[PDB]
């Protein structure tokens, strides 16, 4: 077959690392960890690393390498009936996309907007701002009232987002032009970036995946330096051991570790399937697990060097600076510390750039795995003319984010990012898991892991994907249905019906699965046990 | 209880120099803009410029930069206003306005008393 | 440099009728949602009132008979009734340029 490969190595390794270094790696990971009781949080999420993300991660990229098709089409030699999941998965993508771009957007506006002299979220003197703004930083003789709030938070909430143009989700106002153009910039970035296939997308993640890591260097250096940031790192590391009795702190592992490794999402296996036949992926997965779990350590370090500061300059304690988190923590508590720092236009201007970057190759990854999911599954159709195939991705995961940047875009965001994410996505990767380990049986995985790595996978894999990976991602949809989400963004409690929304939208998501299920089952002759047998085995070209 | 208090009548020659102070109370200095206005005799009013004293940022009418410049003192709460080679153009009231804030349109909800400057 | 134009120069009203004063902004004033246009009444010999605080809303102590009105780049300011104590000079400044220049002024008489 004639098939594109990879034009480097570090290509692949280095697509791999941006895909699953998103800023999840930069306010998820450290905010859950300072809640869940910091350095005691870091062995639920290294144990659940361990026998949870990592297998299903190194599984993912063997898979892809050895079957060299797409999220859609690989099923074909594994588990027809399962082919569903492919089209769930591209579902996702398009929740995603909805929601994921358009918080890119905000960093590139904020990145514009810190190209001036003066942030201007450093003072209230701005007609955005309203009577309760109040400096961040000002000094003690002015009280905090607790009506008050930031100029950042009123650069963020009222600028930027206009938030305070929608009533809620039921009023979601007009759309901003200003994120619009923000958005369809960063569409044309990742259009021109994954247009001609991996040969480009390869390229330009050597600057989109590493990018984010001298900035995380700088900023780190700034943190450290800072006054007070040895408090605010003490609060990230001070281990609250009884944390770990509670069985939240290992749901929130399991979770965090599974939405930042990204094994599920179509995304590894479609990078893979690029590979060279006798690539080692098993060496690849470690490579690329430790390096997105060291890369959330270490941007942990990075925003609690600053939280620190900032708790130290309020005499407040790291509690307080946090707040609620989200993108209100990169986009006003960071923002604020930026603005308060010297050289505030350089280290806003790199911070914004990283957070742009740290975006765009997730997106590119993400994206990349549906483009490659249907050009596989179609080839008849998208083999040739690629490009515009992307182009018509491109332009639906634009008119998806659309309303997420209108006024209560903000609401959208939030709610697209708790339910895309939610059981649905689990579900579908548990699925996975299953197809591949005890309906494609995961002897004849390892017996496929070995011709191509040359050695069968250790009994410790084998027992992970077997029982464990498929017990972690079943331990986390438990979690996630018996606990249905309170989500709140900016003191407005979400109503009842957007729940029932969300569950709507995950079950969009997963209800793939089941109907192809139904349908391959009717197509298929026979009696049901045929009828299901016949399905089940993978087909023999 | 707001209160802009500005200065006396003020009595100066051509080509000279006028201290037009503004003192503020009743509300939060540092978090307003100033604004002053011009008012001629007989025509109306004339926005000459503003000045945050948080941030002590000035700005000015077209017409009106370098021959008027703002200044603010938080410590006494006061802004100050210095025109310069002040001809017959200039005799006129001279407002000082609070501006609200930003959510309520910027609107000069308190004035002074305005200061009557004569220039002869 | 939005340029507020307002009309008529000159407005005569008999008491307890309705008085109206238009506004017309060279560019739009909106902006997240706020007019950023205001009102202000000046009587003879007394400093300007703030009006309107917005292209609606109140000033403080303003009598609800006077009444902000518009968006964009028209907006109006309507008095009914009009009280013998309301013979002056309104006028309207927009706060949302650099520079907030006020408005050519509509004296409003009793007839
Ligand atoms: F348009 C898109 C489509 C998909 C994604 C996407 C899928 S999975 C994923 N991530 C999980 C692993 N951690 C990095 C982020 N992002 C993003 C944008």
């Amino acid at each position: 077959g004639e098939r594109e490969t990879w034009g480097k190595k570090v290509d692949f390794l280095l697509s791999v690392i941006g895909y699953a270094v998103d800023l999840g790696n930069v306010w998820r990971f450290p905010y859950i960890c300072y809640q869940n009781g910091g350095g005691a949080f870091l062995l639920p999420y290294t144990i659940m690393a361990i026998f949870g993300g990592i297998p299903l991660f190194y599984m993912e990229l063997a898979l892809g390498q050895y079957h060299r098709n797409g999220c859609i089409s690989i099923w074909r030699k594994i588990c027809p009936i399962f082919k569903g999941i492919g089209y769930a998965i591209c579902i996702i993508a398009f929740y995603i996309a909805s929601y994921y771009n358009t918080i890119m957007a905000w960093a590139l506006y904020y990145l514009i907007s810190s190209f001036t002299d003066q942030l201007p979220w450093t003072s209230c003197k701005n007609s955005w701002n309203t009577g309760n703004c109040t400096n961040y930083f000002s000094e003690d003789n002015i009280t905090w009232t607790l009506h008050s709030t930031s100029p950042a938070e009123e650069f963020y909430t009222r600028h930027v987002l206009q938030i305070h143009r929608s009533k809620g989700l039921q009023d979601l106002g007009g759309i901003s032009w200003q994120l619009a153009l923000c958005i369809m910039l960063i569409f044309t970035v990742i259009y021109f970036s994954i247009w001609k296939g991996v040969k480009t997308s390869g390229k330009v993640v050597w600057v989109t995946a590493t990018f984010p890591y001298i900035i995380l260097s700088v900023l780190l250096v700034r943190g450290a330096t800072l006054p007070g940031a040895w408090r605010g790192v003490l609060f990230y590391l001070k281990p609250n051991w009884q944390k770990l009795l509670e069985t939240g702190v290992w749901i929130d592992a399991a979770a965090q570790i599974f939405f930042s490794l990204g094994p599920g999402f179509g995304v590894l296996l479609a990078f893979a399937s690029y590979n060279k036949f006798n690539n080692n992926c098993y060496q690849d997965a470690l490579v690329t697990s430790v390096v997105n779990c060291m890369t959330s350590f270490v941007s942990g370090f990075v925003i609690f060097t600053v939280l620190g500061y900032m708790a130290e300059m309020r005499n407040e304690d790291v509690s307080e600076v946090a707040k609620d988190a989200g993108p209100s923590l990169l986009f006003i508590t960071y923002a604020e510390a930026i603005a308060n720092m010297p050289a505030s236009t350089f280290f806003a201007i790199i911070f914004f750039l990283m957070l742009i970057t740290l975006g765009l190759d997730s997106t590119f990854a993400g994206l990349e795995g549906v483009i490659t999911a249907v050009l596989d599954e179609f080839p008849h159709v998208w083999a040739k003319r690629r490009e515009r195939f992307v182009l018509a991705v491109v332009i639906t995961c634009f008119f998806g984010s659309l309303v997420t940047l209108t006024f209560g875009g903000a609401y959208v965001v939030k709610l697209l990012e708790e339910y895309a994410t939610g059981p649905a996505v689990l579900t579908v990767a548990l699925i996975e898991a299953v197809a591949v380990s005890w309906f494609y049986g995961i002897t004849q995985f390892c017996r496929d892991v070995k011709e191509m790595l040359g050695f069968s996978p250790g009994w410790f894999w084998r027992i992970c994907w077997v029982a464990i990976s498929p017990l972690f991602l079943l331990f986390i949809i438990c979690s996630f249905l018996m606990s249905p989400p309170q989500l709140r963004l900016f003191q407005y409690n979400y109503p009842y019906w957007s729940i029932i929304l969300g569950y709507c939208i995950g079950t969009s998501s997963f209800i793939c699965i089941p109907t192809y299920i139904a349908y391959r089952l009717i197509i298929t002759p026979g009696t049901f046990k045929e009828r299901i047998i016949k399905s089940i085995t993978p087909e023999t070209p | 209880q707001v209160q802009l208090q500005q200065s006396g009548p003020e009595l100066v020659k051509l080509g000279a120099s006028v201290r037009i102070s503004c003192k503020a109370s009743g509300y939060r200095f540092s978090y307003s803009w100033m604004n002053w206005v011009k008012q001629r005799p007989g025509k109306g009013l004339e926005w000459i410029g503003r000045i945050y004293p948080g941030d002590g940022d000035t700005k000015y009418s077209g017409k009106f930069k370098g021959k008027a410049t703002l200044t603010a003192d938080k410590s006494s709460s006061t802004v100050y206003m210095q025109l310069s080679s002040l001809t017959s153009e200039d005799s006129a009231v001279y407002f000082c306005a609070r501006s609200a804030y930003g959510s309520e349109g910027f609107a000069m909800d308190y004035w002074g008393q305005g200061t009557s400057v004569t220039v002869s | 440099d939005i340029v507020l134009t307002q009309s008529p120069a000159s407005l005569a009203v008999s008491l307890g009728q309705r008085a109206t004063i238009s506004c017309r902004a060279s560019e739009s004033v909106d902006n997240y949602g706020i007019s950023f246009l205001n009102w202000f009444q000046q009587k003879p010999g007394q400093p300007p009132k703030l009006l309107i605080y917005a292209a609606s809303n109140q000033g403080s102590g303003v009598p609800a008979r006077f009444s902000g009105s518009g968006s964009g780049t028209y907006f109006s300011l309507n008095i009914h009734p009009m009280e013998e104590d309301d013979t002056a000079v309104y006028f309207c400044q927009q706060t949302k340029g650099v520079s907030w220049t006020f408005g050519g002024g509509t004296k409003v008489e009793i007839k």
